[PDB]
């Protein structure tokens, strides 16, 4: 239920 | 994990941190003063606790021995301009998936587009990692002509 999200293109 | 500065720049190339250390990791990097982490190669963990901790992650890859879209040089070369100007003193810390493999190419276009010939930056980085930038990525940052829209 974290995961790595963050980042935009 | 080594570190390359020039000018207001100053980077950290480093190894793709275990899950079995991520938590150690996050002190390393908070103890540069690293506020931002480029992941140009496959990602291999959480990034809630970094985040939790002051420091984005943006993570923008392509193939290794394959030149960066043009996209990523933009916010690459913004990212750096404004970061730095905007946190003084702050370091910014780009990692692979397997070691080094395609971060000392940005880096490299860091200093490129900041006034360095591509052979100057590539000895300059050479001067951290012995061994950097196969055949075919020294072709690319050759070929490379810069936009240079880098006051300093």
């Amino acid at each position: 239920s974290l995961i790595p999200p963050k980042y935009i293109t | 994990p080594v570190e390359v500065t020039y000018k207001n720049m100053r980077f950290l190339i480093t190894h793709n941190p275990t899950n079995a250390t991520l938590n150690k990791f996050i002190e390393e990097l908070k103890k540069y003063g690293v506020t931002t982490i480029v992941r140009v190669c496959e990602a291999t963990y959480d990034t809630t606790l970094v985040e939790k901790e002051g420091i984005h992650v943006l993570d923008w890859p392509f193939d290794d021995g394959a030149p960066p879209s043009n996209q990523i040089v933009d916010d690459w070369l913004s990212l750096v301009k404004i970061k730095f100007r905007e946190e003084p003193g702050c370091c910014i810390a780009v990692h692979c998936v397997a070691g080094l493999g395609r971060a000392p190419v940005l880096v490299a276009l860091a200093l490129i587009e900041g006034g360095m010939k591509y052979e100057d930056a590539v000895q300059f980085i050479r001067q951290k990692r012995r061994g950097a930038f196969n055949s075919k990525q020294l072709l690319y940052l050759e070929k490379y002509r810069p936009k240079m829209r880098l006051r300093f």
